[PDB]
């Protein structure tokens, strides 16, 4: 039986336009363990994105933190895209600086 | 002091055609990774995941490494075995997981011993609380249940969980206790956001706290809201600390009626916060 | 430290 990932997109620190920050993509609750995780600036794949090592929880599901450096602006859009066997098409979550 | 745990989480993943199964052992002391073995490398070895384990000598590492490589290849067979039990293709990717360990009380004594298996994300078999008998989760598992009985492994594993497991857990806490006990208190603040018509949103943030265990509430004049308070799951900052928020939709102009509470183990007392308009 | 796991 396969399990669908949940995703959160959010900064390490509270965003301030013009200030370097780290953007996180936190992916959890998924199974099987194989997963492809991209982050996008304004539609475009971000090249340097670091992945944590993969762990699983007591309920057997896997979780993993993807992240990248960024400097938030007022109008730049950021998202995280996850392709996973449990889902028909890739799943995308947009960053909301208020969340 | 409270209780303590030593747990190992293990993952075996076949990827046929693409090479050998990816094997992974992660060890935790009190829900805190402290060792890892990752088969994806030219000379894989068991390795420290917390600096306090570097206190252990090359003898120890060698020995855990050799154990892990043994376990790896054994799980490789288990994968072929399981295809059999389940009448499955030799082409698909499959996953075996194991969680096993021991938790002890403040007195250093065994509170509980356990070991549970899962195939492709479903429960497979488990050593019952009585540390002597097995619960098979389906029919294929009954084959292992009977195999592990006809070989007395419910007694062999009973020695590990009560003996070496508990002992090493004591050796581990020994060197790691000062780091383990660490605590980072949450810093909290309330944000204000709009909403259609005469409603607004109040968001209580808690940042930079360790460990991740935390509780946030909202109060209308001293009384917790429950119903339609929104929140996100506790999530890592990426720097060792955690993050949570909780939010309420309140009436425009009635914001000073609302109070946010942050209960965390590092706090002298719960934080109490209000939306404050500068 | 780690245990050796039995075959399934």
């Amino acid at each position: 039986i396969q399990k669908t990932p949940q995703i959160q997109v959010y900064s390490r620190h509270p965003p301030e336009n013009g200030k370097p920050n780290i953007l996180n993509c936190y992916v959890t609750q998924f199974h099987p363990p194989h997963i492809e995780i991209q982050m996008l600036k304004n539609g475009k794949k971000i090249p340097k994105v670091e992945m944590s090592d993969m762990s699983f929880s007591k309920d057997w599901s896997f979780y993993i933190l993807a992240h990248t450096e960024f400097t938030p602006t007022e109008t730049d859009t950021y998202a995280c895209r996850v392709k996973h066997d449990s889902m028909a098409e890739p799943k995308t979550v947009y960053w909301d600086r208020d969340m | 002091m409270g209780p303590h745990s030593l747990r190992y989480f293990v993952t075996a993943v076949s990827r046929p055609g693409l090479g050998e199964p990816r094997y992974m052992e992660v060890g935790y002391v009190d829900d805190t990774e402290f060792v890892r073995f990752d088969s994806d490398a030219e000379n894989p070895r068991y390795e420290p995941r917390a600096r306090w384990m570097e206190q252990e000598g090359p003898e120890y590492w060698e020995r855990e490494t050799q154990k892990a490589k043994g376990n790896e290849q054994s799980f490789r067979v288990d994968l072929r075995t399981l295809l059999g039990y389940y009448n499955q293709s030799k082409g698909g990717s499959h996953t075996i997981q194991v969680i096993s360990g021991c938790e002890v009380g403040s007195d250093g004594r065994l509170l509980r011993g356990y070991q549970q298996y899962a195939y492709d994300g479903c429960d497979y078999i488990a050593l019952n609380e009585d540390l002597k008998t097995w619960t098979a989760a389906d029919m294929a598992a009954l084959i292992t249940k009977h195999k592990w009985e006809q070989a007395g492994e419910a007694e062999r594993l009973r020695a590990y969980l009560e003996g070496t497991c508990v002992e090493w857990l004591r050796r581990y806490l020994k060197n790691g206790n000062a780091t383990l006990l660490r605590t980072d208190s949450p810093k909290a603040h309330v944000t204000h956001h709009s909403r259609p018509e005469d409603k607004v949103t109040l968001r209580c943030w808690a940042l930079g706290f360790y460990p991740a265990d935390i509780t946030l509430t909202w109060q209308l004049n001293g009384e917790e809201l429950i119903q339609d308070m929104e929140l996100v799951e506790t999530r890592p900052a990426g720097d060792g600390t955690f993050q949570k928020w909780a939010s309420v939709v309140v009436p425009l102009g009635k914001e000073q009626y609302y109070t946010c509470h942050v209960y965390h183990q590092g706090l002298p007392e719960p934080l109490t916060l209000r939306w404050e308009p500068p | 430290y780690t245990v050796k796991y039995p075959n399934l």
